[PDB]
């Protein structure tokens, strides 16, 4: 006897395989999410200004070169 | 948002069951209180409700789901930007040498009240170590700040 | 020197990239969004400070004859290079004194322009007069103080 | 004001952390599995 | 003896196998399972197997019967002696270190392939001191616990 041992054996490794495959790629992403998260938050960290003329100064510069 | 992704949405509907906790779509002042409680703080029933009408846009005096969307999808900012990810980078490099060490990566954490084992933090920089040499350069940063 | 109809017309078609909604005036609000599209981040008190500034007949928002009124100001004092200045903050995103083609590629994009990359690459290689591949601010000067 | 949206973060903070932690748990209880079973399976020899 | 995580393991297992899932293993579901793995099993091969396991001779076999035949197949091999003998045979050079390349052998003598990266994560979470190697304690530490 013990072939059907030998199957269920065989199923079980196929299985666990997967799960450390996906155990692994879990944590991968949850590393790239801190490091992500960690950064965004980071730069929150960090420490008269007209600006209707500039953007007209830009618009019409943006003219002038469509119409050389 | 369509700048936001349909994962980011469901990390968000998490994020708002976690507030949300009879799941009837609203969050009240009584379920922020209680949330505000089991983080160590004693918020007033005035700054609870200072804190509702901050995104509570249609003026019901709770927040949806989609008033809530509109405030996360607002701040959380997204560094994807080359300007972004270099200033990311200067700070996570403290003595700027271009390289991030275990140990830049550890004060940072630490001061950021960020709660990370020692070892769970070799584990950030050993993820993020592409070539291996031990320490996180520019563009291995830049891979792990963009990517899957 | 007057305002031609024509010139009216250009301070108009700024003015309607600040009103967002069309309603013929320019919110506190509206300014918010328009400056933080272009980098910057103005508080509540300033956005205020800005619109009291041309805001003439005080009502709390800026009208198209308001708007004309500071802009052909503006225009008529040559002396001041400050609104050069201006503009050249508004590309340099980073600060570091020079625009590159993608801070200028962000810029067009948020005022509602879509130039081609081949017409980008095109201004800036005009612009780029000591072939560094980006526009400095005397460069930008000179494109700008030109046609 | 941004008070409801720092509660947020730090709400997800933690259950990220968590995360971590648990991600870390299954790999050693998988890991675990595995070595058990391959002296198992050698013994067995 | 058998612990939550093995019975809810054995329990997916057998409900795998048990492809229409009425509770019983057929030698048809059986087979079915068998030539998915690739395998070409013989109608007498199939009887056997559930011979081995089927305690009432009802023909077929229902969980109790799969568990009975896993609890007392998959043991935990954890005495100071099979804990000794492991070590002696996984420290292939016999200088006291499981290494990742003797490790990454016994993956193969055993078909037990794994990618060169896994076999050093086990190295690692069985490396409790950090020096790299897998030593007698640390070895006997990793196979007694749970
Ligand atoms: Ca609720
Ligand atoms: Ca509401
Ligand atoms: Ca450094
Ligand atoms: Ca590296
Ligand atoms: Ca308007
Ligand atoms: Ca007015
Ligand atoms: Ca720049
Ligand atoms: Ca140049
Ligand atoms: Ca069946
Ligand atoms: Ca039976
Ligand atoms: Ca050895
Ligand atoms: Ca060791």
């Amino acid at each position: 006897g013990s072939t059907l041992f030998a199957l269920v054996r065989t199923a079980l490794r196929i299985k666990t395989e997967g799960n450390l495959e996906q155990a692994n790629e879990e944590l991968r992403a949850i590393i790239k999410k801190i490091w992500k998260r960690t950064s965004m938050k980071l730069l929150d960290q960090v420490v008269t200004v007209g600006k209707f003329y500039a953007t007209f100064l830009i618009q019409e510069y943006f003219r002038k070169f469509k119409k050389r | 948002a369509d700048q936001l992704t349909e994962e980011q949405i469901a990390e968000f509907k998490e994020a708002f069951s976690l507030f949300d906790k009879d799941g009837d779509g609203t969050i009240t002042t009584k379920e922020l209180g209680t949330v505000m409680r089991s983080l160590g703080q004693n918020p007033t029933e005035a700054e609870l409700q200072d804190m509702i009408n901050e995104v509570d846009a249609d003026g019901n005096g709770t927040i949806d789901f989609p008033e809530f969307l509109t405030m996360m999808a607002r701040k959380m900012k997204d560094t994807d930007s080359e300007e972004e990810i270099r200033e990311a980078f200067r700070v996570f490099d403290k003595d700027g040498n271009g390289y991030i060490s275990a140990a830049e990566l550890r004060h940072v954490m630490t001061n950021l009240g960020e709660k990370l084992t020692d070892e769970e933090v070799d584990e950030m920089i050993r993820e993020a170590d592409i070539d291996g040499d031990g320490q996180v350069n520019y563009e291995e940063f830049v891979q792990m700040m963009t990517a899957k």
